[PDB]
């Protein structure tokens, strides 16, 4: 449809976990999307004949 | 490195309104951690305002144990929060209430708000 | 009855919790009228023996 | 003994750069109990610094309600904290601001911190 | 308004005995918000007490970042509880100890309270 397109990546995963007996919400860890917009651009270019006869 | 904390905590906010009694305002269960304990008044103390009010527990004799707080006319600008140096421990269930005595002031208000853990603990690792 | 949460810490913990709704008093039955009679406001069958705690 | 209780709370941390300005930092629920907010100042303010920050309300016309703090130079260890000594029942969706005017600092930086409690309430039996 | 919040909190007891020497009290993991550090002095300390105490950290040189207490004699009513006027966001896993020094008494001990908050975030909207 060349609408402007989005592209995702995820990142990776990084952040200390939590040690021994300690709950997983003691250090929530963030899942990170990146993204990308990409735009169409026009372009052209143009030859104008001469008259048919010559 | 272990340790054993408390991590539910409760905040309770009673609101009681400046006449000559006792006020029952706060119910603390045995174990539970204060950690603050503040009052707002909420209202305009007129002049010759010889209200006192101190916020202690209800089993005790003088019923300060927090805070204490007169001559409200003198500065409203520091005796409108007052907050309370002393962290406490429950041993047993306590109630913490507010003793009002010498009302002579009308629709002045105080609000208590009491921030507290609870005795349970888990164990935690770092 | 016994309440087994096994969805603590995402399912990591445990949680093990009893609970009990009982009626329990010492029989001392009132009037259901005014009327006044021996038992109105006693201990059915109580008889209390106090001594010292030695 | 019953009572209602606030068992959530949260804590909003948030940085802002001592430029001239109004800063959207902490977004407050209607009924959010606000218990404690505090000022840090980090950095290290030059003398003949007349900076002044004030840490308010968005919506009131003065944004001092939470905190005033004047010459960041008389004490370079006084200053570096402030906590606010008013509670505060939020009855709209509030947000809380820090104006800062007459910034004549470099690489001085604020650090707000505001603990409070939602406005959820649950039943507890002591 | 969207922001980004701490959502859990614990509470740290420690006691000591007020003897000579450094206690390991509290440890603090990598991204903590301390938002409360409070000692109190159980017992009665003696007349002529030149006793010393100090809240600070593990690894620090001097440890008197959070608190100190000199002269439990000068005024023992307010030099019974002593609040921190700090909070303190940690960049790594740190420990808060006690060092006292010049124990010339007995009987007394220190309780010390850390009120702090876990590095997890979550998003709410108001």
């Amino acid at each position: 449809s060349q609408q402007p397109f989005r592209p995702r990546i995820k990142a990776q995963l990084s952040g200390s976990g939590v040690s021994g007996n300690t709950d997983f919400e003691a250090n929530y860890d963030n899942l990170e999307i990146l993204s990308q917009t990409i735009y169409p651009d026009a372009f052209g270019n143009s030859l104008r004949s001469k008259i048919k006869a010559y | 490195m272990k340790q054993k904390v408390h991590s539910v905590s409760y905040l309770a906010k009673a609101e009681f309104k400046f006449n000559n009694g006792v006020y029952n305002l706060v119910a603390l269960p045995s174990g539970a951690e204060v950690v603050k304990v503040s009052l707002e008044v909420v209202g305009n103390p007129i002049a010759t305002s010889t209200t006192s009010v101190s916020v202690g527990f209800e089993d005790e004799t003088t019923k300060n144990y927090f805070l204490t707080l007169d001559n409200l006319a003198v500065d409203d600008a520091s005796k409108k929060h007052t907050t309370s140096a002393k962290d406490y421990t429950a041993t047993s269930n306590k109630v913490v209430v507010a003793e009002v005595k010498n009302a002579n002031d009308n629709n002045v208000k105080g609000v208590l708000r009491v921030l507290y853990f609870l005795p349970s603990v888990i164990e935690v690792e770092y | 009855r016994f309440y087994i949460d096994e969805t603590v810490d995402a399912g990591r913990k445990s949680l093990v919790g009893v609970d009990c709704l009982l009626g329990v008093s010492k029989a001392r039955y009132q009037s259901t009228d005014g009327v006044v009679t021996p038992y109105d406001n006693q201990d059915y069958a109580v008889i209390g023996l106090v001594s010292d705690m030695e």
